[PDB]
RNA sequence: AUAGCGUGAGGAAGGCAGACCCAGGGAACUGAAACAUCUAAGUACCUGGAGGAAGAGAAAGAAAAAUCGAUUUCCUGAGUA
RNA sequence: GAUCCUGAGUACGGCGGAACACGUGAAAUUCCGUCGGAAUCCGGGAGGACCAUCUCCCAAGGCUAAAUACUCCCUAGUGAC
RNA sequence: AAGUAGUUAGAGCCCGUUAAUGGGUGAUAGCGUGCCUUUUGUAGAAUGAACCGGCGAGUUACGAUUUGUUGCAAGGUUAAGCGGAAAAAGCGGAGCCGUAGCGAAAGCGAGUCUGAAUAGGGCGCAUAAGUAACAGGUCGUAGACCCGAAACCAGGUGAUCU
RNA sequence: GGUAGCGGAGAAAUUCCAAUCGAACUUGGAGAUAGCUGGUUCUCUCCGAAAUAGCUUUAGGGCUAGCCUCGAGGUAAAGAG
RNA sequence: UACUCGGGAGUCAGACUGCGAGUGAUAAGAUCCGUAGUCGAAAGGGAAACAGCCCAGACCACCAGUUAAGGUCCCCAAAUAU
RNA sequence: GGUUCGUGGUAGGAGAGCGUUCUAAGGGCGGUGAAGUCAGACCGGAAGGACUGGUGGAGCGCUUAGAAGUGAGAAUGCCG
RNA sequence: AUAGGCCCAGGCGACUGUUUAGCAAAAACACAGGUCUCUGCAAAACCGUAAGGUGACGUAUAGGGGCUGACGCCUGCCCGG
RNA sequence: GUCCUAAGGUAGCGAAAUUCCUUGUCGGGUAAGUUCCGACCCGCACGAAAGGCGCAACGAUCUGGGCACUGUCUCAACGAGAGACUCGGUGAAAUUAUAGUACCUGUGAAGAUGCAGGUUACCCGCGACAGGACGGAAAGACCCCGUGGAGCUUUACUGCAAC
RNA sequence: GUGGGAUACUACCCUGGCUGUAUGACCAUUCUAACCCGCCACGCUUAGCGCGUGGGGAGACAGUGUCAGGUGGGCAGUUUGACUGGGGCGGUCGCCUCCUAAAGAGUAACGGAGGCGCCCAAAGGUUCCCUCAGAAUGGAUGGAAAUCAUUCGCAGAGUGUAAAGGCACAAGGGAGCUUGACUGCGAGACUGACAAGUCGAGCAGGGACGAAAGUCGGGCUUAGUGAUCCGGUGGUUCCGCAUG
């Protein structure tokens, strides 16, 4: 309240809409994936069992924030281009679930 | 009958001679060219004198009845 | 009980990663003939809620 | 012939615990820094029915590339949509 | 599985109102009043206007404990009352 | 002999203490217009209180935010509930917060949106500490600090007065 | 004995309806609401304002800023004379 | 000292005096701005008494001293001073 | 423990404490006299705390923590 | 002891009566009288959701409402709103 | 004669329960008459059922004058009784910050018992008066304010019954 | 031949008019069996209620329900501004310009003066060119003053419009070419409670003028304007409540 002066929110406009089929994905980085011995297989179930993840919100997504040092096969719902590149460059491989 | 005025426009100078000034800074607000634009200085649509490069303000005389302002690094 | 969120504020603000609040400019409905294009290309952008106003409204849109 | 009248066999009537619930009917003060939509509120109050609980309830359902299997109550979802 | 049955003046629709968080709003769903007014198994409903497809389900009939709410009361007891 | 009534100086008189540069009284001398409230400003000829005694006003629940403390730490924590002494553990990880942001959204992602742009700029990251609980401060919903309207509405009682 | 308050009765005055009448009394919603006045209880220590701008169906109210306090910060030490 | 961030406020009736201007009547303890001061929120000494003027800022005690404004015949401390 | 600068203050901010009721624990006094009350010339920088004596005639302090119906001189306050 | 002061003139209201219990007794109300108007009887008008009633156990020489306010002489023009 | 009108006020009455100017003017009444009676008519702004004009009787009506009567008065005096006053009994109240509660002049929140400076003043009461204590009572009823309220009105707004 | 078109007659049409049929609305009159009767006779029944039975009367009207329009202070809930040398009247309320305003900025009053709520398709952009007012004379209509020649003339003019500032090395006047009165933005500054307002070099795109330099994101500058909410229009590699 501002004394009958028009409030800030009433002097500016509404914006947008909430989508109903919105998909938000659990965000995994590369730094975590150094925890595993090379040549093994990473999965959603494994990442939950290890407590890295609790909520598979609408899926998993692996982002290239950081670095890996280790060869790995990874499988998830969506990857970023850069993280795919880094995984391959370490000799890893990628599957899309 | 009477009793209305307008909001004052904060004219005059805004940086001093000897004062370093970053580019784009406003140096003298005015109506008309009460101060002409000089070196490294422009004049806006509303006659404001602003600096164009980083430098040091200097007020300088033109011929007798006129003045300018310049910016020298 | 729990605090009710101010919904007219929720529909027009937005948070950042610093916890600040983003808004849209507000002379942008119906009189654009009387507004220079320099003015409009800026009003179509966003803005940050100021500190004085944030100090007032933060507890309405804490969530 | 029915109405009506009479007799007999059953049954009810009324009360409360200023509580809890189901329905019928249903305000305004107040708030919105006036105010009329709106709110307060289906609240207070009236009335009727009850029962130890009532109401609801065994999908003409909830959902979605996967299915679950009657209702109710609690935590969350969420002060979200 | 020849045949037959499967809740009709309802189900829906129009008008007017109400309840659903949802103020007629694009307004699904449920209910009331009044007008109209279905198919009924190659049938009918719902999936938030609506259409098709898909999926799930059989209304307009009824019963149903437990978990929930309360305490005029009884017994034994408690209180950084 | 006037004097917000005491105070400071102080004789004289009278007592003798939690014994200490003590007590009670006070001729006389100096100075000095109560308390509270509200006020620019009140001794106030502004308000309130006769006096005395008792009672009598920022509190609790839930939520937000911040500070401090403690525990664990890119993790932290469980709610209902089972269990049980109206306990304590154990169980319970469903969910909540944070760890990634940007965008109306699709979506992309240490980038993203705008935009024709690889440009610049906004927000972010770079520039990494949160979380649970306690306590303090404050805010919100609730009577919310205490007292106080004239009035409004609903159910009833009343024509023994008039 | 009858007429009872969204009412009744009035040779009519706003007259009367139990010492109450421009709308009785009582009880409840109800701790109505009150930007209004009044009041708000123990001690010391440190710091210490304002009575301004702007907007306000606003003017004895409020909101932001200016002014106070507490804490933590950061240095190409920026303050003051 | 300043600035920045954050927690917490209160304030939005101001008064006189001197200086500069308005309105006013070159009146007002008027009114309205600007400026500086005091009061507010400031006791104390002086203006008889006196918010707002002059001097001047009280932590406490002391039967110590020097000073300001203002004063030195008596009330009344200090010169019946040159 | 020292040196320097300071130590008037309303609204108001910040801090440290006094005291009351109750609780837990520890440890105590109290019929050879508790709380309470009355009087005193004691103590502490303050809120406040002891001691002595009288009256009373059965419960109460201290310490460290904790929790609050926490401290009145005014409300044309309420009751007596 | 108890037991009318009278007269002249004037305004207002004809009168007797009623009225603000508890400041106004009046020139205010009512009044008889005039006038308009409505009403065919399950009258109109009124009370009440409706039933049911008053009206009225009446019937246009009656009933309701409005205005005027005894009596005398009179009551004029305007139907644009 | 002319404009406007829907049509322009008829009778009767008239400084009026209506007349501002206005104590209008003239007359009467009075020593003297803003009141009174009667007439006039520039009716600010009478007027015909918001009835006009008039009128016997009526009236705790209003108004002016007169006769009588009188302590209404000039201008007060006496008396009686009830309080008041003293004695005895009984025994409240409003009010109240504490009070050893003077006057003048001044200062002061601009009107002082209480401040200053001067002037008066022995202590305690009783009966009487009421200048002050901005005396008591009653949170001013005037005034203003409150985005307060009630009651009433209407061609304010939105509605509701009823037709 | 006329004419847009030819005439005879034939058929299919169209435009109306009348008869006849068949359908289908509105309105009126009648009937009666719904409904109604505060009419009679009888019965329940010692009943002026009610109901039933039989007549008589109205009769598809009335009444009742649902929907709809109108009238509607009969009743109701509410509204009915602020500043202000008390309130009120009068005036004012937003924006620009001067003075006040005390030589930075800012700075009040029911303080003194005026303007605005537009206009311009050239009154913009560029490139090029030049320069005003007024006076002195000389001159035919023609004059105090039209137009012309010479001289003087820093502006005594003009600057779309109020005023202030500024402008003659144009920002004043003509001409040509044009549409930068563009799109994306914008380091940085001004101002500033917030909202907003103001200036902005420069980067990119694609252009205008000009040989070029370079200027051009409206006008010499400063006013010419109004939030959200709600609607409308156009556009869109956005969403689209199981999928399309
Ligand atoms: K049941
Ligand atoms: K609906
Ligand atoms: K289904
Ligand atoms: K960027
Ligand atoms: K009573
Ligand atoms: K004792
Ligand atoms: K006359
Ligand atoms: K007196
Ligand atoms: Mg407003
Ligand atoms: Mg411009
Ligand atoms: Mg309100
Ligand atoms: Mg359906
Ligand atoms: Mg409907
Ligand atoms: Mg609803
Ligand atoms: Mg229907
Ligand atoms: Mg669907
Ligand atoms: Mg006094
Ligand atoms: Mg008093
Ligand atoms: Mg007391
Ligand atoms: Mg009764
Ligand atoms: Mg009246
Ligand atoms: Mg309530
Ligand atoms: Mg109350
Ligand atoms: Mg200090
Ligand atoms: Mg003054
Ligand atoms: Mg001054
Ligand atoms: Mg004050
Ligand atoms: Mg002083
Ligand atoms: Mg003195
Ligand atoms: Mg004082
Ligand atoms: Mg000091
Ligand atoms: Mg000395
Ligand atoms: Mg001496
Ligand atoms: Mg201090
Ligand atoms: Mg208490
Ligand atoms: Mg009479
Ligand atoms: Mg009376
Ligand atoms: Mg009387
Ligand atoms: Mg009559
Ligand atoms: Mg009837
Ligand atoms: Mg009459
Ligand atoms: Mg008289
Ligand atoms: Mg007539
Ligand atoms: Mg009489
Ligand atoms: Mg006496
Ligand atoms: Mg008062
Ligand atoms: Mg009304
Ligand atoms: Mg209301
Ligand atoms: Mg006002
Ligand atoms: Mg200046
Ligand atoms: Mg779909």
């Amino acid at each position: 309240f501002e004394g009958g002066q028009l409030p800030l929110f009433r002097r500016i406009p509404k914006r947008g809409f909430t989508n109903i089929n919105r998909k938000e994905f659990a965000i995994v980085n590369l730094d975590v994936l150094n925890r595993f011995e090379d040549g093994t297989e990473v999965t959603p179930e494994l990442l939950v069992e290890t407590g890295i993840i609790r909520n598979e919100k609408s899926g998993i997504k692996i982002l290239s924030n950081g670095n890996i040092e280790k060869k790995l096969t990874v499988k998830a719902n969506k990857f970023s281009a850069a993280a795919k590149e880094a995984i391959e460059a370490a000799g890893g491989k990628t599957e899309v679930i | 009958s009477n009793g209305r005025d307008s909001e004052s426009k904060r004219l005059g100078a805004k940086r001093a001679d000897g004062q370093f000034v970053t580019g784009g800074s406003i140096l003298y607000r005015q109506r008309g060219t009460k101060i002409y634009p000089g070196t490294n200085v422009g004049r806006g649509g509303d006659d404001t004198l602003f600096a164009k490069t980083d430098g040091v303000v200097r007020f300088e005389r033109m011929g007798r009845d006129k003045k300018k302002v310049s910016v020298y690094p | 009980p729990k605090m009710k969120t101010h919904r007219g504020s929720a529909k027009r603000f937005k948070r950042t990663g610093s916890g600040k609040l983003k808004r849209r400019h507000g002379f942008t409905s119906h009189m654009f003939a009387n507004k220079s294009q320099k003015q409009k290309r800026k009003l179509r952008k966003s803005a940050m809620v100021s500190a004085g106003d944030f100090k007032r409204i933060r507890q309405m849109v804490a969530k």
